[PDB]
């Protein structure tokens, strides 16, 4: 047999790059994956290089920042990258959860890569909130302060979980230094999290915009998906250049290069744009334990979803009603991210509980019923 | 092992800031450096305890009450901070007469609540535990 | 004389800009006003003519802000 | 040796006295390349035609080759010369025998042989590898016609065809066996008696990459061909193309030689037994030739497998053959020419081939000293010019889901 | 192999004609060509 | 999902009572136009969610004509989606071409599935 | 499982499919990319213009009524109705 | 919130420094930075640029060693114990007005002037805001704001009072280059030093940019080209179903 | 001519230059041993003789360019090679110690021998014809020609039978040394210098030959899949071999594939007079779907009797024409064609396939 | 065999051997581009370490 495949090690790198038999008809959506991947990559590349100077100490977490900006040779690179790259790896995850949601990509015979997914998604999240405590601007103190707020808010061991997490009475040097070990860290069991999605999504292969099975015509990988991989790859870098050399700061947040403070809190606080939306149902619920369980059901409602779709197609891409869902749910959910970092005023309150009350409707009432609706309406118009 | 996560000496003490409740008087500013921040505190008069318990928390805009504030009876505190937003705490003056929130020359009550001026909210209380004949913060 | 002081004078004077500057001088002379009586002390809601100056001073940014460094 | 006799029709014959039996045959040119889709097969249609008639004792047969067709009149030697005139009536009559003709029973007999070639599997995978490696040009057609074009031939249609391409210029009479030359050839000249005309202008053919894929899962095994644009008869490298086949020669599993075959090739598949048989030969045409290879795979899992050694051997071609290998190609290149001509109805085959085709026959004495002359050197050369990185044509017919699409074997033609 | 040595001809080519059309687009501004003013 | 005999089950609720009839077959038809899979050469059936025991079972029993047929549609769908083009007017699948052949398998599917599943808890 | 490697892949068994196709080095690429990328994406925009257009309608009409009203709300003349909230 | 919290949005002034392709004027920089000792030292500290991080960019080695040496910075202590104090260095770090936050707040009415030297990203507007801030303040206050004793009136800054006061008047420096001294060039001078403070990676940040913009737009096409090619045998591929 | 062994050697000129050397083991084909041991036999020649290994003997004749192969024919062994003229003194050398000291190692008769000749025989049963064709030598030649040409299972033969079997034959009189293309006095030499000079005149015990026991009227019936093909078999002395070959050539033979011919006329008939040292058979076969070959079949017999002798008389010079096409340098031919009537009503008759529409022998 | 589709306007007009060259200029072109960008961005990196 070719090298290729007899070598345990080339073979499982055949399986997966070189001979994986993708699907003739997916779209260029289908490579966000590979993305993700490479965003991965770059987020613990330059981020192992960012520990190689950034000191954990609480009196040094943002003066060691600015020492990696002004002082390392390419430390300003460094920096940017890991930031802006870390901003442009929940823009490509957002967008493989929208693909997963749009094709049926989370349906019967990948439901447990699904479930991988969300995981992964809930892991990322902590990372980069987590990472982002490191750098110790006000905004970076004072997020970390209302997080652990908010998880203080558990019935019983939530008086107790907190110090837990503080390290002390208040966000201070061990909660950091605890931050910076952890954010090292769990990039690493995201890998491994990683490789179960790979596992997963091997084992049943990937779907398709047309929903039909791929199987009658199946390409391989190597020259095909792969020049497509690379396509995206390099939208993905000169997008992720226009950002990292031309207005770096522009997803960041300016309260976050002044040094935190406990005694002075910042005019608002609102996290990394990424986790914007969920920060605004978390404040359109008014009861603490409401606002965090609703949260973390936002994120977790993903998994009831493949079991809501009680759609007999696969995808949308052949779907009226069900497209009209779809796209209203991503403008509820843009327009959550934006209700995020506006201060909670007459209107938008109102409009925020709205937005999450439509945002859980989606999948525990919108998906079922409209799914069954259009499984009826083909079967009435077909005969 | 996990309890390494919790506070370490160097945090579970010295964080608790032990000051003798009895050394301060009545009328000056025991103004005391608590939580890593100001940690202004008077052990109450008995004028002044027994003037608080009269005082009607319904008159006052924002809904607290002395009772609620203090822990312990005579012995309490506030954090440093005049008014919601950060202003340095003068002593004895404002609407009636306990601090000024010079920093916008705003009125602090004897209660600490924002009895007047530019406090979006109350001025907050450093760790409200203070016990016996000793302060905690 | 500095540009930007020159450049302010002549976009206020321009048309687009005369509605703003117009009520904000009659918003001045209503506030005034409101400081004539004895009772202003008193007065919960005492006027001011902040969001008219706002509205003035960016109506004539967006006039000065293109030309000013052509002057530097 | 030849003899052109009146009419201008050239008698060509390789007479040896120890052939076992005689034959002698008249052969006209324009197989399928000649005809066009509407009107394809009617070439062999005629040829049954004529070859059908008595044969006083011979045994009467058509040749229908892709770009010549002829009748071919066996019999021993002693009776060769009736035979000529048998032929030379059998087409001196064509028309008239075309004409009393009920063309239905004929029509069956070229649908059946159509169907023929598209059940046998490497018949039906080389057919249509013909037809996409050269598609848009006649070319493409296949020699015996397809079974709807076949079924709408009429006589009119046959007497045309007879009309442009049955004339002198464009007819032979080739022989072989023991007799004399000039005997066959008076007894011919007395009896041909065949139109005039132009010699029909050869149409044009080039070869396109391309890949037919006639996916049948029902079948047991994973019939395929790969090739590449080949040497015609006219390249002096027709021997250097055929030498280059035989570097990697045949391969059967379950022969006994299996084991001790010399193609590296050989050796390489039968570490897991990748593919049950496969052939290299290098088909040439007038002008334009297919060399590759033939395959069967019995495991439907290990077609890529097979792909990927054979192209890689192929590479081998331009960089590491050695001198065994180009010494054993030359051998069993010799051999197998010396075997295709013993047959006296080969024999007879090749020289109107030939003689039609390029107008002159190399004897198999100077293929022979052609074939000695071939160093490494010109072999390498050779597979540099012809076969390293030039596009593939590939056919495939049943459980060819793991033959991977063009790009992949096409890539294979340049890896190192 | 010869992607290493190659990589440097197309790095260096890029290289000195970004360094050699950003000091002309922005003589003007650049320091070495300022410096002299304030000497 | 939902069972292709509950689906069957809703649709001859609504066929039967002639005012949900005339109100929804029209739209139904609407819809399905709308749907843009005939554009594709794609019927209905070729749609279904395959990677299911019952559904797996159900093309398993398929005539040849119909199975090479629907190997042909389902190669000619990812075709066209691969070179982002659709097929004319005059070679889509017509209303009348989308005739439900495979229901009636799923259906038996789900029969014996159902059966199974009611005497397992006789 | 419901795909298996290159020689099995699970789909139901195929005949009669002949699948032909040419080499590159033999076709011209980017055959019609100018004209495809303007014609073909204007196609495949306008059949899928109105299921991104409604919705984004309707959620951009909610979010400029509410970012409208908020405006109205802290001015001079939005004191009052800002106080009755 | 109202529209005086948020502190009036400053315009974007086509700064030198904006476009893509365009560095920091470095005769702006040297400019801002004279301007800056001038009047910002007297409250602003400025600590995280170094003198060395002057030379080759508003001033020549000797320049910034020269002022280096003009301050005096404390040493390590005599074998002794004594303090010792040391002429300043290139490594040294410009020195604040202020030994503590306490000083600066006690010599301020209690505000507290922010380190400069990350005020152009630590803001919202950046450069541009720094500049409306500098020359937003209006002779006559709007009618009818009354200001905490101190505090000046600057539209630009949220809430609408600022302890700073307006500190540029003209011709209140004299440039080194003959330069005129209006507020508005002090002030654009100012702020683009205050960017490069804040931003002392610009230029080489921008260059490196464009040439990676250059390179992967080259390679994005390359590889566009590649695909396509590589895809015309599947998107040509032509199929034909002929059963019986 | 001959060596003191009595082996026979015989040499003419070949018309292309090739040497299609062929050694003719006379009765150590199918009909000797039992059943399948010559099989084995011709598949255990070529691998490992005492001079030289297979892949070294397969590999320098490869390089000679010369093929060799084994062929199992139910009178006689046939070990044929073909190369180029100046390759006669190794090829001749090797075939000697083919026929001596051949190793027959049981790992060839494992890895090599067994496989191949099961395959071999699959594939040739495969072939409806041919399974018909070797009943029909079964039902009509009880033992001896009608043992199976192949190596079968339901017969297991182990190694050391295939090895005694080629001891106690191969022997001096039981070879037939015959070429085309090479001098016979060169040949004389370099057979008397092999290996050939080594072997016994005689075997000492065995080749008992047998008579042949000619049966007829018998029939069998096959089943099979696919194809199906109905077979009539005719037993003929060997002096009535020029009578069948006339009848063969004159309604069609395998030999001629033409149309025009009486048996040519109905889909998959052909007819052949399998030859041999001291009977043969005349098999008029007809193949194809099961209800084609129904009616095929008896046409073909309607046919085959009912020839008229003027026709008969006709196809004369066809049928020698048939025969000097038969006579390859292995198997030698010497029949006379006479026009002289053949009957036909003595026939043996088999069907396989589809046994519930081939007609039985009493419908012919 | 049949009718193939008719390519006439697909095929390319340039040499058979000179559009695998300039194919193969594209490639090696891509891969040594990139290969500068990697070898800017590691040693911008490893710079750190100095
Ligand atoms: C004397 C005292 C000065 C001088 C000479 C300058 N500044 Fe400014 N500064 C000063 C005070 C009292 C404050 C308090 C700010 C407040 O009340 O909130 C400040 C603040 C600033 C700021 C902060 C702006 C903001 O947070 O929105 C900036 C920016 C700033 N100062 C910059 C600056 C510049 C560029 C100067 C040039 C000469 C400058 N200051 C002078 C007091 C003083
Ligand atoms: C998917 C995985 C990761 C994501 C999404 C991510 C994201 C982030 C983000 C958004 C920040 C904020 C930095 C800023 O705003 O300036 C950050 C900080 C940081 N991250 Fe990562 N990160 C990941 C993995 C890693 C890894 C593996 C390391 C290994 C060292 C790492 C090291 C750091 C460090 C040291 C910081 C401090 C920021 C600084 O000093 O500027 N990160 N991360
Ligand atoms: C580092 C993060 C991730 C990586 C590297 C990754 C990896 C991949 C890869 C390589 C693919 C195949 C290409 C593709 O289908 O786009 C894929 C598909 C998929 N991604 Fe991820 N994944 C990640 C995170 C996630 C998350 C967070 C979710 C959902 C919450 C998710 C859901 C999916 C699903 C369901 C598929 C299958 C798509 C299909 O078959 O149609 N992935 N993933
Ligand atoms: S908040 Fe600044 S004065 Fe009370």
């Amino acid at each position: 047999m070719p090298t290729r495949k007899s070598n345990t090690y080339l073979s499982l790198v055949n399986s997966y790059l070189i001979d994986s038999p993708q699907p003739s008809s997916i779209n260029y959506w289908w490579n966000l994956g590979s993305l993700l991947g490479l965003c991965l990559v770059i987020q613990i590349a330059s981020g192992v290089f960012l520990a190689m100077h950034y000191s954990s100490n609480i009196e040094l977490a943002f003066d060691s920042v600015e020492h990696i900006m002004r002082d390392v040779n390419a430390g300003w690179l460094i920096r940017y990258i890991h930031a802006n790259g870390a901003s442009f790896f929940f823009i490509c995850m957002y967008l493989h959860i929208g693909k997963a949601l749009y094709y049926g990509s989370y349906k019967q015979p990948r439901v447990m890569l699904w479930v991988i997914g969300v995981v992964i998604f809930i892991l990322t999240m902590a990372i980069a909130f987590m990472g982002y405590c490191l750098v110790y601007g006000q905004m970076s103190h004072w997020g970390a302060t209302v997080i652990t707020n908010l998880l203080s808010a558990i019935p019983f061991i939530g008086n107790d979980i907190v110090p837990f997490i503080w390290g002390g009475f208040s966000v201070s040097n061990p909660t950091i230094q605890r931050f910076f070990a952890l954010h090292f860290l769990l990039p690493f069991i995201l890998a491994a999290l990683v490789c179960m999605h790979l596992m997963a999504l091997h084992v049943h292969g990937s779907s398709n915009p047309v929903g039909i099975t791929g199987n009658i015509d199946r390409l391989p990988m190597h020259p095909y998906f792969i020049f497509k991989d690379l396509i995206t790859v390099f939208v993905f870098l000169l997008i992720f250049s226009l950002f990292v050399f031309y207005s770096p700061n522009t997803l960041g947040h300016p309260d976050n290069y002044i040094p935190g403070n406990p005694m002075v809190t910042p005019p608002s606080i609102v996290p990394e744009w990424y986790l914007l939306p969920f920060y605004a149902i978390l404040r359109s619920i008014p009861d603490k334990l409401g606002g965090v369980i609703a949260m973390f059901g936002a994120i977790l409602i993903l998994l009831s979803l493949p079991y809501t779709d009680r759609s007999i197609i696969r995808g949308n891409s052949f779907k009226v009603l069900s497209k009209l869902a779809f796209y209203l749910f991503v403008f509820n959910f843009i327009l959550l991210g934006n209700l995020g970092q506006l201060h909670v005023e007459v209107p938008y309150i109102q409009l925020g509980q709205f937005a999450t009350a439509y945002y859980f409707a989606h999948y525990i009432i919108v998906v079922p019923v409209i799914s069954t609706l259009e499984n009826i309406l083909y079967y009435i118009g077909t005969q | 092992f996990l309890s390494s996560f919790a506070a370490s000496a160097d945090v579970l003490a010295m964080a608790k800031v032990e000051v003798k409740l009895g050394a301060i008087p009545e009328g000056k500013n025991v103004i005391i450096k608590w939580q890593g921040k100001p940690v202004f505190i008077r052990h109450r008069t008995a004028d002044e305890i027994e003037e608080a318990n009269q005082v009607d928390i319904k008159t006052l805009r924002d809904p607290q009450n002395d009772a609620d504030r203090v822990k312990k009876p005579e012995w309490l505190i506030m954090l440093g901070i005049c008014t919601h937003l950060g202003c340095v705490p003068i002593g004895e003056a404002g609407d009636f007469g306990g601090w000024f929130c010079p920093c916008h020359g705003s009125h602090y009550d004897i209660s600490g609540r924002i009895r007047k001026g530019p406090a979006p909210l109350n001025l907050e209380i450093p760790e409200y535990d203070f016990t016996d004949d000793e302060t905690l913060l | 004389a500095d540009p930007l002081d020159t450049l302010r004078e002549e976009c206020t004077k321009t048309a687009a800009c005369k509605p703003f500057d117009h009520h904000f001088h009659e918003c001045i002379e209503r506030v005034t006003k409101e400081q004539e009586e004895p009772d202003y002390e008193h007065k919960h809601y005492k006027e001011d003519c902040i969001e008219e100056f706002f509205h003035l001073q960016h109506c004539v940014n967006d006039c000065v802000a293109p030309r000013l460094f052509n002057r530097l | 040796k030849y003899t052109t006799l009146s009419n201008g029709v050239t008698v060509a014959t390789e007479t040896n006295p120890a052939a076992k039996t005689s034959s002698v045959g008249l052969f006209f040119g324009a197989g399928s390349r000649s005809e066009h889709s509407h009107s394809n097969g009617i070439s062999a249609l005629t040829t049954n035609v004529l070859a059908s008639q008595s044969a006083k004792g011979s045994l009467l047969t058509a040749k229908n080759d892709r770009e010549f067709n002829g009748i071919i009149a066996q019999t021993t030697n002693d009776n060769i010369t009736e035979a000529g005139k048998l032929i030379a009536s059998i087409a001196s009559n064509a028309v008239d025998i075309v004409e009393k003709t009920d063309l239905t029973k004929h029509k069956q007999y070229l649908s059946a042989q159509a169907s023929a070639v598209e059940a046998d599997p490497k018949s039906k995978v080389l057919s249509h590898l013909y037809s996409s490696a050269f598609q848009g040009y006649s070319l493409a057609l296949p020699t015996l016609g397809t079974t709807e074009s076949v079924e709408n031939l009429e006589n009119q249609d046959s007497l045309r065809h007879l009309a442009k391409h049955l004339v002198n210029n464009n007819t032979v009479i080739a022989a072989s066996g023991n007799f004399d030359h000039d005997k066959l050839a008076d007894a011919i000249e007395a009896n041909l008696k065949i139109a005039e005309g132009v010699k029909p202008e050869i149409k044009p053919a080039s070869f396109l990459g391309s890949e037919v894929r006639m996916r049948d899962d029902t079948l047991p095994k994973a019939y395929i061909s790969i090739a590449v644009h080949g040497e015609g008869l006219n390249s002096p490298n027709y021997y250097l193309a055929k030498v280059a086949a035989a570097i990697y020669g045949d391969f059967y599993l379950h022969s006994t030689i299996a084991k001790f075959t010399s193609p590296k090739l050989a050796s390489i598949v039968q570490e897991y037994n990748i593919v049950e048989s496969y052939n290299h030969y290098s088909k040439s045409f007038s002008d334009t030739g297919i060399w590759g290879y033939y395959a069967e795979i019995a495991d439907k899992f290990t077609v890529d497998d097979f792909t990927h050694f054979s192209l890689k051997e192929w590479n081998r071609l331009s960089i590491s053959i050695s001198e065994a290998e180009v010494a054993r190609a030359k051998a069993q290149v010799k051999t197998a020419l010396a075997k295709e001509l013993a047959n006296s109805f080969a024999v007879t085959s090749d020289i109107a081939e030939k003689v039609l085709l390029v107008g002159h026959r190399q004897s198999l004495r100077e293929a022979f000293e052609k074939i000695d002359a071939i160093k490494v050197n010109d072999v390498k050369e050779w597979g540099k010019s012809k076969v390293w990185d030039r596009d593939i044509v590939i056919s495939g017919t049943g459980l060819i889901e793991d033959l991977l699409d063009y790009n992949r074997n096409r890539n294979e033609m340049a890896m190192m | 192999a010869t992607i290493f040595g190659g990589a440097f001809a197309f790095q260096g080519f890029f290289d000195v004609a970004v360094n050699k059309w950003w000091e002309e687009h922005n003589k003007a501004k650049l320091w070495k060509n300022v410096k002299g003013k304030f000497l | 999902v939902q069972s292709m005999t509950s689906v069957v089950k809703a649709a001859n609720f609504i066929l039967a009572r002639p005012t949900l009839s005339k109100i929804i077959t029209p739209l139904a038809q609407k819809f399905t136009a709308y749907a843009g899979y005939r554009e594709m050469g794609l019927k209905f059936n070729d749609l279904l969610l395959e990677e299911t025991p019952i559904m797996q079972t159900a093309i398993k029993r398929l005539p040849s004509e119909l199975n090479y047929s629907r190997n042909f549609r389902i190669l000619t769908a990812h075709q066209l989606a691969l070179s982002h083009q659709l097929l004319p007017a005059e070679k889509a699948v017509k209303p009348e071409e989308d005739d439900n052949y495979l229901i009636p398998y799923i259906l038996e599917a789900e029969k014996e599935a159902f059966e199974k599943a009611e005497l397992d808890n006789i | 499982t419901y795909m298996g490697w290159w020689g099995s892949l699970g789909s139901p068994k195929q005949k009669y499919i002949t699948q032909y196709t040419i080499s590159p080095y033999a076709a011209k690429p980017l055959k019609g990319a100018a004209y495809n990328a303007v014609f073909n994406t204007f196609r495949r925009t306008k059949n899928q213009f109105l299921y991104v257009a409604i919705p984004f309608v309707v959620v951009w009409s909610i979010w400029t009524r509410a970012r409208d009203y908020n405006e109205y709300l802290y001015t001079k003349e939005g004191r009052e109705e800002l106080e009755r909230v | 919130m109202t529209a005086a919290e948020h502190g009036l949005h400053p315009p974007a002034y086509n700064w030198p420094h904006n476009g893509m392709f365009e560095t920091f004027d470095h005769a702006s920089i040297r400019r801002g930075f004279q301007v800056y000792r001038e009047v910002c030292a007297a409250c602003h500290s400025l600590d995280r640029i170094a003198w060395r991080n002057l030379v080759g960019v508003s001033h020549t080695t000797s320049e910034a060693k020269a002022m280096a040496e003009e301050l005096e910075y404390d040493d390590e202590p005599d074998d002794e114990g004594k303090p010792r104090k040391r002429p300043g260095k290139l490594a040294d770090y410009i020195p604040g007005p202020y030994e503590n936050e306490q000083a600066a707040r006690a010599a301020n009415q209690g505000a507290y002037p922010p380190d400069l030297s990350l005020i152009v990203k630590a803001r919202h507007g950046g450069s541009d805001y720094i500049f409306s801030l500098l020359t937003g303040y209006p002779d006559e206050p709007p009618a009818g704001v009354v200001l905490p004793e101190g505090s000046n009136y600057n539209p630009y800054f949220p809430g609408g009072a600022i302890a700073m006061g307006r500190v540029l008047f003209d011709d209140l420096v004299e440039y080194e280059d003959g330069t005129p001294a209006t507020t508005s060039q002090m002030a654009k001078d100012v702020s683009t030093f205050l960017n490069w403070a804040s931003e002392p990676e610009h230029d080489d940040r921008k260059k490196w940019g464009l040439k990676a913009l250059v390179v992967l737009s080259s390679l994005y096409l390359l590889s566009i080209w590649v695909k396509r090619f590589k895809w015309t045998p599947i998107k040509n591929r032509k199929f034909r179903f002929d059963p019986p | 001519s001959s060596i003191p062994n009595s082996v026979k050697i015989a040499a003419k000129e070949s018309a292309t230059d090739l040497t299609k050397l062929s050694v003719i083991i006379n009765n150590a084909g199918s009909k000797t041993g039992k059943s399948g041991v010559s099989h084995l036999l011709s598949k255990f020649t070529f691998l490992n003789n005492g001079a030289k290994s297979a892949l070294r003997f397969t590999r320098e004749s490869e390089l000679l360019g010369g093929t060799f192969e084994s062929k199992v024919t139910r009178d006689a062994l046939i070990l044929n090679t073909t190369f180029l003229k100046q390759d006669l003194p190794y090829y001749v050398e090797a075939l000697g110690n083919v026929v001596s000291n051949t190793q027959f190692a049981p790992h060839e008769f494992n890895e090599i021998v067994l496989p191949t000749a099961n395959a071999e025989t699959k594939l040739a049963n495969a072939n409806p014809a041919f399974k018909g064709v070797e009943k029909l030598h079964e039902i009509t030649f009880r033992r001896g020609l009608g043992n199976p040409l192949f190596y079968n299972e339901s017969t297991p033969i182990k190694l050391e039978e295939v090895a005694q079997f080629s001891k106690e034959q191969f022997s001096g009189e039981n070879i037939s040394i015959v070429a085309e293309g090479a001098n016979e006095e060169d040949l004389t030499k370099f057979v008397s210098e092999s290996a050939f000079c080594y072997l016994p005149s005689s075997s000492s015990n065995g080749a008992k030959a047998l008579p042949t026991n000619t049966f007829t009227g018998q029939e069998a019936r096959v089943p099979s899949s696919g194809a199906s093909s109905a077979l009539i078999g005719i037993p003929v002395k060997p002096a009535d071999f020029g009578k069948y070959e006339v009848l063969s050539a004159a309604i069609g033979t395998s030999t001629l594939p033409s149309t025009s011919t009486p048996l040519a006329q109905i889909p998959g008939a052909t007819s052949h007079l399998y030859k041999y040292q001291d009977a043969g058979l005349f098999v008029i076969s007809v193949s194809g779907e099961a209800s084609q070959v129904a009616q095929g079949i008896k046409q073909a017999k309607s046919v085959a009797e009912s020839v008229s002798s003027s026709a008969l008389s006709e196809a004369v010079k066809a049928a020698e024409l048939s025969v000097a096409l038969q006579s390859t340098v292995d198997s030698p031919l010497n029949v006379k064609v006479v026009a002289e009537e053949a009957p036909i009503s003595k026939f043996n008759y088999v069907a396989v396939g589809d046994l519930d529409v081939l007609p039985y022998a009493d419908e012919l």
